[PDB]
RNA sequence: CCCAUAGUAGGCCUAAAAGCAGCCACCAAUUAAGAAAGCGUUCAAGCUCAACACCCACUACCUAAAAAAUCCCAAACAUAUA
């Protein structure tokens, strides 16, 4: 996951995930936020900040993310893997 | 490039293709590692 | 012309009067069960320490390190 | 998890004394007088001598026939020299010292008046003969590597082999040889003289059953 | 980031190594060799000891005083000033399980040894493996026999430096 | 033998059978039986 | 000319693979895990953030302080115990990278206070004497009375 | 299989992952003891480049491929499929497993060539002038080097070069 | 496909060679990492690999091609049964 460290994690502004541990589909959210939570990820700008959000009864992974630019963006991992969503946040940052 | 039979890496970032029907070796980190198969 | 050179002068006595040093009474018992010369090898600790394993996992970095001395 | 074999533990191969390869010189002590022909069946055929293992379990065989002079030697001896560890490696010559003579004229010069004059001195060398063989407490990698270094140099084919390598060469070899399919062996056609093949083959065909030619081996003919 | 650097208490002048990886980070030189004298005046005996710093984006840096070396403290108990070049067939000298005792309790508060779960055990078997790996020896806990031990290694080692001395100079007569 | 499903409390529908019947046994009585449960919990503490 | 075979190797079913002999690592990690998981009443198993070791030996001397432990397992090692011993519902909770402490008596309101400082340290849950709970259920606990008070109340 | 779904609402970007249904084999093998796909249909060493309907099943709608992992194929069976599918998209075969692009199919530069049988990249290869003398002449390739050991009607091995 | 803290500038001529200038022993702590397996280093920084933690496709049929002078030379077909 070094591609996000050598792109740029400056101009979000707070990230934050929510699942169930009890679930059989929270590997993919659970390994996003361990990479998005490394060391070069999180050194790269000390501006931002992340929230680790552990719910029983949630009964879904979902993702929602933001940046400086007033926009939203929510990806609930119930069924797609960890490189898709990784590369898609890639490009929603970098592209804007 | 330079012109070899025996392609091999010399470093770490060189890495392998094959195009227009033969073997090149790239290389963005030292440069000096460009090879040709002849 | 800097150089730490503290050489004490100890002769016989200088080295356990200067500091204070504690008799064998008051250490205890258990600092005394360590190595002294020759190190520990694979055939004197049983399989069931982590001493072995670890001992085990040096001679395979060394013979790893042996090996990989030609290739690239 | 994964498992952790035991090393191969190095505790009944002693290195004894000058680990490192003698100095080859070019004439012997000694010069010959008498120029001797340049005898072609030194190198024709498989190797009788100097076969097998004495002391290290690592050498050099030999695929081909050929001659090597005073700086093939030279060669071979420094670069063992400096890709070696003396305090854990030793190696041991195998073949003798060049004692060949090889007369050479004059650089234009008629056909004619004898011989010419002794020159250099080279050694006939056989396939299948170790040229060199070194030991020592370690592997297999290190040594197989700076030994096809020096093979690849040498004129004649050459692999660096060892115990258990040339042990499974020759398994398969004879398993290859012992399970062939067609019944039309080159040695049953050779010795029982079939269709004539006498008259454009050699009597040397009979031992070597058309696995040498001259100088080479091919290993694949079976 | 941080950039690791062993310099001498009492003596810190700006230049040797400590100069131009300075010069090239961004930040000042002398101040942080005063600031570094002014922190060790207040070992009297002029110790080296290692410095970890670290240095900001804002160009400000930050001294942490930690515990000298191990080598100085086992030369200092020993005697002897140099190490040999040689370990079992020219020993240095001896040391007694006390003095590196003292040593590893002494040690075990700086911010590697303190900043975790560590016994006495595991800091004196390294201790031991470090007085191993530099030329001395240990021993259980001899009174007399080191005063002896010392007695007969005084001789000893003044003819071994007597002998390395020599035959240093015959090595750099034939030249 | 396992465990149980691991419930929560966010969410109060489930309770666990036993803390029931032990309620169920203790709260059916006048004040004797309240009287000597008192003596049996001072008796120790 | 060599043989040539009527069926081809990799056409019929390849017979199984002989299993390899369990070694002494394994054998000690689970001797060891289930030493771990006797005496001890109070285990809370949190994702491990791949983080620097300078923060870790950092957080490990904040832990200690209070006079507890730390010490994690493979998971290759680990779900065999867990899915034949009684803590099968928790095989779920160790698919990935994840840290389990080892904290001996109840002391989850101190070591809550200081994991909170980091918004990027969370857990996935854990087993409170024979009752597993989640982050939620240790936070709503930890605000419980003292044990004296509660025992003697009735 | 399943598919990605991205829609813009207020600036707020649903990306959604659902999962919809697929095929599966028949219910009736004829060699059911088979490890692989191929082998279970006692299709080893029967089929050419021309079965569209055999290629279609381990590529991508896109023009890609499936690995070895997920479709169930052994080392030399999957070699062999890369090689009849780069014989089909050459030759005017699977129109529909064209490679997305914006808008560069504008100018039709050469047309349409017909041909069959490519082995190697048109726009790589390099004429042949000398051709050699007659002995050691440079043929031309075709055909596939892993398909020789299919059956044969002809009473001839497959001239690949000629 | 990921991943790297520390007892230290382990022992010594040269000013020092701090993991790659030479010697016998090449220690030692938590899960787990070599007093150093491959580049850039007067003396320090920068990068990987082996070892945990983590999943775990083949993790490799070993190496075997070349260009002179009038202009290169017959053409063609891998798929109706030796
Ligand atoms: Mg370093
Ligand atoms: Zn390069
Ligand atoms: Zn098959």
């Amino acid at each position: 996951a070094a591609a996000l460290a050598r792109l740029g994690l400056r101009p979000v502004k707070q990230v934050r995930v929510q699942f169930c541990p009890f679930e059989k589909n929270v590997e993919s959210t659970r390994t996003f936020l361990q990479t998005v939570s490394s060391e070069k990820v999180r050194s790269t700008n000390l501006n931002c900040s992340v929230i680790a959000d552990v719910r029983h009864d949630g009964s879904e992974p979902c993702v929602d993310v933001l940046f400086g630019d007033g926009h939203r963006l929510i990806m609930r991992g119930a069924h797609l893997t960890a490189l898709e969503m990784l590369t898609a946040f890639a490009s929603h940052i970098r592209a804007r | 490039f330079k012109n070899k039979t025996v392609l091999k890496k010399r470093c770490k970032d060189c890495y392998l293709v094959k195009r227009r029907g033969r073997w090149y070796v790239y290389c963005k980190t030292h440069p000096r590692h460009k090879q040709r198969q002849m | 012309v800097q150089l730490t050179t503290y050489a004490m002068g100890v002769n016989i006595y200088k080295e356990g009067q200067d500091v204070p040093l504690k008799p064998d009474a008051e250490y205890p018992e258990w600092l005394f069960e360590m190595n002294l010369g020759p190190p520990k090898t694979l055939e004197e600790l049983d399989p069931e320490s982590r001493e072995y394993w670890r001992r085990l996992r040096k001679q395979n970095i060394w013979r790893h390190n042996r090996l990989s001395k030609n290739k690239r | 998890v994964k498992t952790l074999l035991p090393v191969p533990s190095f505790e009944d191969v002693s290195i004894p004394e000058k680990p490192k390869l003698r100095f080859i010189e070019r004439a012997p002590l000694v010069p010959k007088v008498r120029r001797e022909p340049k005898n072609l069946s030194d190198i024709r055929g498989p190797s009788t001598e100097a076969t097998e293992f004495t002391e290290g379990n690592f050498a050099i065989l030999a695929l081909g026939g050929g001659y090597l002079h005073w700086g093939h030697f030279e060669m071979m001896r420094l670069t063992i020299n400096r890709s070696m560890d003396p305090k854990n490696m030793f190696a041991i010559w195998r073949v003798p010292a060049p004692f060949k003579p090889i007369t050479r004229k004059s650089v234009g010069h008629r056909m004619g008046g004898g011989k010419g004059a002794i020159d250099h001195y080279v050694t006939p060398v056989k396939a299948g003969r170790l040229v060199v063989e070194m030991g020592g407490r370690c592997e297999f990698e290190e040594v197989q590597g700076f030994l096809d270094q020096v093979a690849h140099k040498l004129p004649f084919a050459a692999k660096a082999v060892s115990r258990g390598t040339l042990e499974k060469m020759r398994k398969d070899q004879e398993e290859r040889e012992r399970n062939n399919q067609n019944p039309w062996t080159f040695e049953r056609i050779a010795t029982a003289n079939m269709l004539g093949i006498r008259k454009v083959l050699s009597p040397y065909d009979l031992t070597h059953k058309g696995k040498y030619w001259g100088k080479f081996y091919m290993p694949k003919r079976v | 980031g941080v950039i690791r650097a062993i310099v001498r208490a009492g003596l810190a002048m700006p230049g040797p190594p400590l100069g131009p990886v300075l010069g090239q980070r961004g930040v000042s030189i002398n101040q942080f060799c005063k600031e570094f004298n002014e922190r060790t005046k207040d070992i009297k005996e002029g110790i080296p000891l290692p410095t970890k710093i670290l240095v900001k984006p804002d160009r400000t840096f930050e001294i942490k005083i930690g515990q000298p070396t191990v080598s100085y403290f086992l030369k200092a108990a020993a005697g002897i000033e140099k190490g040999a070049r040689q370990t079992g067939k020219e020993v240095a000298g001896l040391v007694t399980l006390k003095h590196v005792y003292e040593i590893a309790r002494i040690k075990a508060q700086d911010e590697a040894f303190a900043l975790q779960d560590v016994p006495l055990s595991s800091v004196v078997r390294s201790i031991i493996g470090s007085a191993r790996s530099l030329g001395i020896r240990v021993v259980k806990d001899l009174s007399s026999e080191e005063l002896a031990a010392f007695q007969k290694e005084r001789a000893i080692f003044l003819a071994a430096q007597k002998e390395a001395d020599l035959a240093a100079q015959e090595e750099a007569a034939k030249k | 033998e396992a465990l149980a499903g691991a419930p929560l409390d966010n969410a109060p529908k489930e309770y666990p059978p036993k803390i029931q019947q032990l309620v169920q046994d203790i709260a059916s009585l006048t004040l004797l039986e309240i009287s000597d449960l008192n003596e049996l919990l001072k008796k120790t503490l | 000319i060599p043989p040539k075979p009527a069926i081809h190797p990799s056409c019929l079913p390849s017979p199984p693979s002989p299993p390899q002999e369990e070694i002494g690592l394994i054998r000690l990690l689970r001797r060891e895990i289930a030493a771990v998981f006797q005496d001890n009443r109070m285990i809370a198993v949190c994702q491990n953030v791949a983080l620097s070791a300078e923060d870790k030996l950092l957080m490990r001397h904040q832990l200690r302080k209070h006079k507890i432990l730390m010490k994690v397992f493979p998971n290759q090692v680990l779900k065999p115990f867990l899915e034949d011993s009684k803590y099968q519902n928790l095989l779920p909770l160790f698919v990935g990278h994840n840290m389990l402490l080892v904290s001996e008596e109840p002391k989850v309101k101190e070591m809550v206070r200081i994991l909170r400082t980091v918004p990027f340290l969370p857990l996935l849950g854990g087993c409170i004497d024979d009752t597993i709970l989640s982050r939620q259920g240790f936070i709503n606990y930890s605000k419980l009375p003292s044990l004296p008070l509660v025992q003697g109340e009735l | 299989f399943r598919e990605v779904v991205e829609t813009q609402e207020g600036k707020t970007t649903i990306i959604e992952g659902r999962i919809t249904a697929t095929p599966k084999e028949s219910p009736n093998p004829p060699n059911p003891s088979g490890q692989c796909p191929i082998c279970r249909w006692n299709l080893k060493h029967k089929y050419n480049y021309d079965d569209v309907l055999l290629l279609s099943q381990f590529i991508r709608p896109h023009g890609g491929m499936l690995p070895r992992k997920i479709t169930g194929l052994c080392q030399e069976e999957h070699r062999k499929i890369e090689e009849c599918v780069k014989m089909a998209h050459r030759a005017g075969l699977l129109p529909n497993h064209r490679p997305r692009l914006p808008e560069g199919v504008v100018p039709k530069s050469k047309p349409q060539l017909n041909r069959y049988l490519t082995r190697w990249a048109p726009g790589s290869v390099k004429p042949i002038y000398k051709k050699g003398p007659r002995w050691n002449r440079v043929r031309m390739p075709v055909g596939s080097p892993l398909l020789r050991d299919n059956v044969c009607y002809s009473r001839t091995p497959w001239k690949l070069y000629h």
